[PDB]
Order: structure tokens, then C-alpha cells, then sequence
């Protein structure tokens, strides 16, 4: 699964902030991913 | 909360007749979550039994 920022969301780093995401299928519960971020600390950083 | 640093103590030195005030510094535990510190919702106990 791959989320690619707008110029809106992207507008400044997520730091110090709770990011929920929430996969919802047509049957079945759905899946809620939430992760307090930290500032940043590469390229690519693992948050959860 | 964590205490996150010393416990620092002030009185009328050298004197020690009368005591002044008390600072310690705190932070939410290991990262994990934010705590809320209003002072109509959160209580500070002081005993000196």
C-alpha cells in the first residue's frame, strides 16, 4: 500500500503528530494503522 | 511521567530557618504518549509526613 502526498498534505513534515491511516474493505473489519511521529531521521524513515 | 531530571531545593541559606521553593523537571515515559497537564484536571500532592 502506498500513500503519495499532494501539495496539500505535503506542505510541512509530519513531527510531533499522530498520523491514523484506515484500510475499510466491503466486508470484514477494517484495518486502523496509527503512529506517533517523530521528527524525521533519513531519506526514508521508519515510523511503525 | 518520568522524572527527567534532579529534584533541586531552595531555603534561606545558610540560615535553614525557612524554606522556599521546590523544581524538578518531567517528561511522558519512554516516548510512548502525550499526557495532559491542565491544573483543573491534574491534582500535585506535597506531603511531608
Amino acid at each position: 500500500v502506498m500513500i503519495l502526498f499532494g501539495p496539500g498534505e505535503a506542505t510541512n513534515v509530519f513531527q510531533y503528530e499522530t498520523v491514523t491511516i484506515q484500510i475499510t474493505p466491503n466486508i470484514g473489519s477494517p484495518l486502523t494503522i496509527s503512529q506517533y511521529i517523530y521528527q524525521p531521521d533519513g531519506k526514508v524513515t521508519v515510523i511503525g | 511521567l518520568s522524572l527527567s531530571g534532579n529534584v533541586l531545593y531552595a531555603v534561606n541559606y545558610p540560615t535553614n530557618t525557612k524554606s522556599y521553593w521546590m523544581y524538578f523537571t518531567v517528561s511522558p515515559s519512554s516516548g510512548v504518549s502525550s499526557v495532559d497537564l491542565s491544573p483543573s484536571t491534574t491534582a500535585i500532592s506535597f506531603t511531608a509526613a
